[PDB]
């Protein structure tokens, strides 16, 4: 599931925190690297964070 | 030492708006994440807005405060610290205001605003859960 960075089966604020930590350079343990590229453009960056925020805000 | 997320108690008549405070209390460990769901009777009330108290909630220009009102009868609030260190909630206070319209058809009496105990998340800046609990509120529909 794209945006489920901790693979706990839901997309919520915990996933936002994990995306922010990854984009801040943190080694985030338990991170699903496959869930990071939410918009599928090959890169993990602030646009994926924005798409994650939109999922939490609107889904 | 259980941190509490509490929804307030207000009254009003049909056609008016009411502002319901959501309060955090018994803060000890500084809070970096809050996820909460509040249910309400959509036949009686329409959510107009959910507004953060920016005295307590900082960095709202960078999505520290995310509101989901996509589904009638449920409000999901997500508080975060986008800086991961500088803006935790470390004191008690009002987190937000729920702005409801009392629908024209609303009948009189009490109507609960219920926090889902199962989906309540409160965590510190180190991502560890903080012992937490919720307290429900209500809107009483009255005459004018
Ligand atoms: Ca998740
Ligand atoms: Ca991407």
């Amino acid at each position: 599931i794209l945006g489920d960075l901790n693979d706990d089966g839901v997309v919520n604020g915990r996933d936002i925190v994990m995306m922010r930590q990854y984009l801040a350079g943190k080694t985030v343990s338990g991170i699903d690297k496959n869930a990071l590229d939410i918009n599928g453009d090959g890169a993990v960056n602030g646009d994926d964070l924005m798409e994650l925020i939109k999922k939490v805000s609107n889904n | 030492e259980t941190v509490k997320l509490s929804v307030g108690t207000v009254s009003g008549n049909p056609g008016d708006t009411v502002k319901v405070p959501v309060t955090i209390s018994q803060v000890s460990t500084p809070v970096g994440l809050i996820c909460m769901d509040i249910s309400y009777d959509a036949s009686k009330f329409t959510v107009k807005d959910v507004l953060p108290n920016t005295d307590l909630v900082k960095d709202t220009d960078n999505y520290s405060f995310i509101v989901n009102t996509s589904t009638p009868g449920k409000i999901s609030i997500t508080f975060t610290d986008p800086t991961l260190a500088n803006y935790p909630i470390s004191v008690d206070g009002i987190l937000a205001y729920l702005d409801f319209i009392i629908n024209s058809n609303a009948t009189a009496g009490d109507s609960a605003l219920t926090v889902d105990p199962a989906t309540l998340i409160v965590a510190d800046e180190n991502d560890k859960d903080i012992k937490d609990a919720a307290s429900n509120g209500k809107i009483t529909v009255t005459g004018s």
